């Protein structure tokens, strides 16, 4: 059903998923073009989407991380 | 169409050898983000380092990464949100500098594919570049 980063809500978490959270934390949009974006969006699992969670994703993408911090614990 | 290539090259045991990633017909309305993956096999080379190529005009927009254990190097582009950097003309966006092992025999001929999983591109943050081609790489190890 939903991806953590997939905040596009195609089914795949890649780059623009992260420049996605980063235009969001900037203003640039007011929300996701997905039902589930919000909630795939905060993946440090603080409760807010912050610029972090855009490097995360790039993270994710650049595979230095299989697991967010929002699954782990 | 945008053709990305994965450069060919030859180098010999235990040298280092440049793979530049080249992008060519670039659309003008630009590319806003990236990701582009190459997997390799790491019995036959290594990753010593990533360097930006001359698309990239300032590095706070451009993060690579590699894995030596796994078999992949990374790297990603992010316009900035004003758009006032955006690659929108031909280049060298990369250059993988790969370390060919010390047990390479003359005559092999190593592969550095594209993952398809882990490479996009993108004009927008909603809008996919959809008919991408890319052209594989190969390191040819010589005397
Ligand atoms: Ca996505
Ligand atoms: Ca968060
Ligand atoms: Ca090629």
């Amino acid at each position: 059903k939903f991806i953590y980063g997939d905040v596009d809500g195609n089914g795949s978490v890649r780059i623009n998923d992260a420049v996605l959270i980063r235009d969001y934390v900037l203003g640039k949009i007011n929300e996701f073009p997905y039902e589930y974006g919000m909630l795939a969006a905060d993946v440090d699992g603080n409760g807010s989407i912050k610029s972090i969670d855009a490097v995360l994703v790039r993270d994710y993408v650049l595979g230095k991380i299989f697991l967010f911090p929002v699954e782990e614990k | 169409m945008l053709q990305v290539d994965i450069g060919s090259t030859s180098g010999k045991a235990g040298s280092v050898v440049s793979v530049p990633i080249t992008f060519t017909n670039v659309p003008k309305s630009g590319i806003y983000a990236l990701s582009f993956r190459t997997n390799f096999d790491p019995q036959k080379v290594t990753v010593a380092s990533i360097d930006a190529g001359s698309l990239i005009e300032n590095a706070s927009d451009f993060t690579t990464y590699y894995n030596n254990e796994n078999g992949f190097a990374s790297m990603t582009f992010e316009a900035p949100v004003d758009r006032a950097r955006i690659i929108d003309s031909d280049g060298v966006f990369a250059t993988i500098n790969f370390k060919v092992s010390d047990s390479a025999k003359v005559g092999e001929l190593y592969n550095i594919t594209t993952n398809s999983a882990y490479t996009s591109f993108y004009y927008s943050g909603t809008d996919e570049i959809k008919n991408v081609v890319y052209n594989d790489g190969k390191i040819e190890v010589i005397a």
